[PDB]
């Protein structure tokens, strides 16, 4: 049975994983894939937090929202640069570094 | 307290993540070892290397060495000499 209801993962790539030959070790391959998934989800959640603070900036600031939330707009648009897994239809001006 | 009991029961259910990961690693390693073993098992040819040297396959030699003195297959000079001595 599970001990407590809060997730315990490690924020470090699994050892004995060779980038040159990632398919040599199956366990290392699968753990590295899981770690990459976790990192991508962390980036996605960071972008979501930036988006939430941007929307609340736009709500709090009224007509003068173009200059008060400009920094938040730029931050969100640079944060959504490499979020996706298969978002290749998005233009490189907004989805490529 | 009903919700607390339900949460405790659910936690008593499910599986320990540490044990799940350990079992997963052990199973994957075992499968990899056994599959390379089965591949090397299949790699062997049907005809063995030493089959011409095997005692079971070289069964005529012993019998014919045993039976070489039978008159039906004797060398004539051997019979001549055994008659002479």
């Amino acid at each position: 049975g599970r001990k407590k209801g809060y997730v315990e993962f490690d924020e470090s790539p699994p050892d004995d994983f060779d980038p040159a030959n990632p398919y040599k070790d199956p366990v290392a391959m699968l753990e590295m894939r899981e770690y990459i998934v976790r990192e991508k989800w962390i980036q996605i959640e960071k972008a979501k937090i930036i988006r939430e603070k941007l929307r609340w900036c736009y709500r709090i600031e009224g007509v003068n929202h173009l200059q008060k939330c400009r920094h938040l707009v730029n931050q969100y648009l640079e944060s959504t640069r490499g979020i996706g897994w298969g978002k290749d239809g998005r233009h490189p001006s907004l989805h490529a570094p | 307290f009903i919700m607390e009991f339900a949460e405790n029961l659910v936690l008593k259910l499910m599986e320990d993540p540490k044990e799940r990961d350990r079992r997963f690693r052990e199973h994957v390693y075992r499968v990899k070892d056994r599959c390379e073993k089965t591949k090397e098992m299949w790699s062997y040819p049907m005809r063995p290397y030493g089959f011409w040297t095997f005692e079971r396959h070289n069964s005529q030699l012993a019998w014919d060495a045993q039976i070489s003195q039978v008159p039906g297959r004797r060398d004539p000079y051997d019979d001549l000499l055994q008659h002479y001595s």
